[PDB]
């Protein structure tokens, strides 16, 4: 039946051209996945980057109970323990599409262990990896160590073996507030932190030493592993976003920029 | 718990010998081997794909 | 027995020329993983070295091994025509790659968006129209025949056909056809080199106390400078003052200028899925 | 507490050491062998975007359905080379699709933890299956109202269109299960969990009626012998192994030195005489499914394999990689 061959082939071309106009808008917008340990305060960029009163009292639930498990005189008490909970000042994949200056993006936000989805995401341009800094004291090996391992794992993949890191570090006032606490030291619970000293090329803001040495020294910590591994096709960069940054959008963008520059230089055998 | 209860109730099954159903997946790998164009190459006439 | 041994010499530079660019040519059509936007201008400056070196090469042998021009008056104003053409399309397609090295590292977010398969079609299309454009048309109606009396009787005569051109086409096609894509092309790499210096910078001033891009600039940019830049100086100077240059000079520069083509494909194919598609074809 | 299991998974070890009388290679060991199999690239499907996960036949062996992770689930007329049907999707990652065998209904779910299938009689969902936790992992279609579904969160489940809700749900498996079999009497069927550990269950009943966990790495494929009796797994670790159901223990192992690749999808033929295994060395092997040698090695993929399927008739089989481009091998 010829009607049959022509009506086919009619359908086939308006498919390829609504698929030639759906790959020239996949192609022009780039994908990044927001991978953190869910304590590491990852809602926080995300809030930066881009009912609810009943949801927050919940949450203090969650706390109440926390702190009945392990009401003002046992309040001071359980804030000084070490157990997964939300914020005390105050008491399902995600994705977010935002479009820095002529560019297109659009973000990923996984919601365990096993993490056997991550070969699924290989076209990604980079990997926002968001880990507390100051969450080195609170144990379960410590959360920064684990933090630390699984960092690890990632950037040891065989599938994920030309994607990149981009490394945040939150919680940058809570740790200088811990360090300079003096309570729970780096030296008793990384004894590295002893024998390491400040590098000499650092750019401090205008903080005092001890939070200058321990800021980094987990940064040197993190970068140790992507520098141990083969270069070319993976490249992390640390930053100190505090909690209330609303310039890490640019940071991104020129990190993405930066990625792809880099891409391309190490083709063609220029880098 | 339940994990024994269930390995319990998984033991009481009967068992075939080994050698009986490999003859028996022999034999059907045989007799059904001449309807397999896989197998044995089809007539490029006959080829739907060619 | 000295016009054997420069026989043979050409015969395996016009071997080693076909045998390079058809490798070239079938490693991009075969595989559709090598298939880009940029591997088609690769695919164009290979299949412009593959008609030079199967067309002008052999001829341009022949006719210096034998010093005399068997075939006809009009055929050799063809071949004349071909080896122009060639020579304007690798080069100007050396200069379309450079560009489009450049967009790609300069500009990153609009790289993708700026070239497809129809813009790098398009780009191609219109490379070698403006190429036909400079070689076919002046001379096929014989603009470019000369004025003076001499080589008028070699224009005449059927045995006779050694380039005598006018003083304005000798530098207008000669600016197009090299001119133009060599500052093009050092204004690229310039701004590449700098993009990848700074980069460089970007990685020791992050990641301390943990060349290639100058030898692969300057690999690319030497190879093609020294091998076609004298002789369009000579092309000029001949032209301007007639006196110094003399034929000898004039078919070695322009023999060595034929053989880069042979030599692009080795710098401008060492990607490592090329290396791998070549073994794999043999 | 933990002594009883124990002891009840020696006395079922024993037991299937003692219902081993003669393995299959020396039963096995005097057919003629299948010989060199050379199969050409009947037709290849180019124009989808991103890399496929996976791909299911159609019931009348000439149509087929394929998803990758741009989000396009694009119908293909085999025969002739044209994409009848594409489907958006709201969920950009897609880990499965299934094909009914009505041919009506097409199922396609993925990260997104909803499941969610289509009415092709232009196309819209029916009824996006949500009562689920986690990522899926494959379908398939029993009916043209009842799917199973795989899991990120161990749990398999079964589902009635109509109703919305899981009929029934099975459990037991340590890990996520990654991929499930269907048997031709839709009787029963088994799934594959990233804990290396293969499970048959019963679709009336709702509990596993055995257990295989004779891998090493976790699970990636499960497929079944056309007799119904035997299934394959397709392991992470190079291995890929043939199980029994009425001897309940492993029956064939099939390994070479050279490879060390894993494994993403298995698939047996119309006879069962070979087994056809993808590998994520961007290369798909052919083994006989009993002398356990390799007869042929099927290439042309860029980036690695990820399904295969062979069609009802047994015309041919297709393969569909990460190279964003699918292949029939007649
Ligand atoms: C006889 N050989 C010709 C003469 C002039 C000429 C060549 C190449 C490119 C040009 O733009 C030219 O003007 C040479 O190949």
């Amino acid at each position: 039946q010829r009607n049959e061959e022509k009506a086919q082939r009619e359908a086939n071309k308006k498919i390829e051209k609504q698929l030639q106009k759906d790959k020239q808008v996949y192609r022009a917008t780039h994908r990044l996945l927001l991978l953190g340990a869910g304590e590491s305060g990852k809602s926080t960029i995300v809030k930066q980057m881009r009912d609810i009163k009943n949801n927050l009292k919940e949450a203090i639930e969650t706390i109440v109970a926390a702190m009945s498990n392990l009401v003002r005189a046992c309040y001071e008490r359980s804030n000084e323990y070490q157990l997964i909970d939300c914020a005390q000042y105050f008491l399902g994949i995600f994705e977010t599409k935002f479009q820095v200056d002529k560019v297109n993006f659009h973000m990923f936000d996984v919601g365990d262990e096993r993490r056997k989805w991550i070969q699924c995401f290989n076209d990604v341009t980079a990997i926002i990896f968001v880990v507390a800094s100051s969450s080195y004291n609170m144990v379960i090996t410590n959360r920064l160590q684990e933090a630390l391992n699984l960092f690890k794992s990632i950037w040891n993949n065989r599938w994920l073996r030309t994607i990149s890191v981009i490394l945040f570090l939150n919680k940058q006032d809570l740790l200088a507030e811990k360090v300079l606490a003096g309570k729970s030291k780096i030296e008793d619970y990384f004894p590295e932190f002893a024998r390491y000293t400040t590098p000499e090329d650092a750019t401090p803001e205008p903080e005092d030493p001890r939070v200058t040495r321990a800021k980094y020294f987990i940064r040197d910590e993190f970068l140790r592993i992507s520098t141990a591994s083969g270069d070319g096709r993976h490249y992390c960069y640390p930053h100190f976003t505090c909690a209330v940054d609303t310039e890490n959008i640019r940071r991104v963008f020129n990190d993405c920029r930066d990625i792809i520059q880099r891409m391309h230089l190490r083709q063609y055998e220029l880098l | 718990r339940k994990l024994v209860e269930q390995l319990k109730m998984e033991a009481n099954i009967d068992r075939i010998k080994v050698s009986k159903a490999a003859a028996d997946l022999m034999a059907y790998c045989e007799a059904h081997a001449k309807e397999d164009p896989l197998l044995t190459p089809v007539p490029a006439s006959e080829n739907p794909f060619r | 027995v000295w016009v054997v041994g420069m026989g043979i010499v050409m015969s395996l530079i016009v071997l080693a020329i076909v045998f390079g660019n058809v490798l070239v040519i079938t490693a991009i059509a075969k595989f559709e993983r090598l298939q880009t936007v940029t591997n088609y201008f690769i695919t164009s400056l290979a299949c412009a070295d593959l008609v030079m070196g199967l067309a002008v090469v052999p001829f341009g042998a022949a006719h210096i091994l034998t010093k005399t021009w068997t075939f006809g008056n009009f055929w050799c104003e063809f071949w004349t025509s071909i080896d122009v053409l060639c020579v304007t399309a690798s080069i100007e397609t050396l200069c379309v790659i450079a560009v489009d090295r450049y967009f790609a590292i300069t500009s990153p977010f609009k790289y993708q968006s700026l070239l497809t398969k129809n813009k790098a079609r398009v780009i191609i299309l219109m490379v070698w129209i403006v190429s036909g454009l400079t070689s076919f048309l002046p001379i096929q109606m014989h603009w470019y025949r000369a004025t003076h009396q001499e080589a008028i009787n070699c224009y005449a005569e059927e045995t006779c056909c050694d380039f005598f051109t006018n003083q304005a086409y000798a530098i207008a096609s000669s600016i197009v056809s090299f001119y133009v894509p060599l500052v093009i092309m050092v204004f690229v790499y310039s701004r590449v080199f700098q993009e990848a210096k700074r980069q460089l910078q970007k990685i020791d001033k992050s990641e301390g106390r943990f060349h290639k891009a100058l030898k692969t600039l300057g690999i690319i940019m030497g190879t093609f400078t020294l091998c076609w830049l004298p002789f369009f100086i000579v092309n000029i100077v001949h032209v301007i003052q007639d006196n110094l240059i003399r034929k000898e000079v004039y078919i070695l520069l322009n023999w060595i200028g034929y053989v880069n083509s042979g030599f692009n494909p080795l710098i401008y194919c060492r990607s490592p899925d090329f290396r791998i598609a070549f073994q794999e074809l043999l | 507490l933990r002594q009883e299991a124990e002891q009840l998974k020696n006395q079922i070890r024993d037991a299937r050491k003692a219902c081993a009388d003669a393995t299959l290679s020396q039963i096995t060991n005097n057919i003629d062998p299948v010989g060199r199999i050379q199969m050409r690239t009947r037709r290849t499907l180019r124009g989808h975007l991103a890399k496929i996960y996976a791909m299911h036949w159609g019931t009348d062996s000439r149509l087929l359905v394929s998803a990758s992770q741009d989000g396009k689930l694009i119908i293909w007329d085999s025969y002739t080379t044209n994409k009848v049907h594409a489907i958006p999707l709201r969920s950009s990652w897609v880990m499965t699709c299934a094909y009914a065998p009505s041919g009506n209904y097409v199922a396609c779910g993925g990260l997104d933890n909803i499941c969610s299938i289509y009415n092709l009689k232009n196309v819209r969902v029916s009824r996006e299956l949500a009562g689920h936790t986690g990522y899926l992992s494959c379908c398939r279609f029993l009916d043209d109202n009842q799917i199973v579904t795989s899991s990120g969160d161990t749990t398999c489940a079964l589902w009635d269109i109509e109703t919305g809700q899981q009929t029934t749900t099975f459990t037991g498996h340590t890990g996520d299960v990654m991929s499930l079999s269907l048997a031709p009497d839709t009787r029963l069927f088994v799934s594959g969990a990233c804990d290396a550990s293969a499970k048959l269950w019963d679709v009336r009943e709702g509990m596993c009626r055995q257990t295989f966990t004779g891998h090493e790495s976790d699970i990636n494929a499960i497929c079944f012998f056309p007799n119904g009796n035997a299934f394959a797994t397709g392991s992470d670790d190079a291995t890929c192994r043939l199980f029994d159901l009425r001897a309940d223990q492993e029956l064939m192992t099939y390994s070479h030195d050279n490879i060390i690749c894993g494994i993403t999808s298995v698939s047996f033929s119309k006879s069962g005489r070979l087994l056809l295994a993808g590998y994520d060395d961007f290369n798909c092997n052919v083994w006989d499914a009993l002398k356990a040698d390799r007869a042929g090695v099927l290439a042309g993929h860029d980036n690695r394999v990820s399904c295969l399927g062979v069609t009802d008739d047994g015309m041919a089989v297709a393969t569909g990689s990460w190279d964003s481009f699918l292949k029939i091998w007649n």
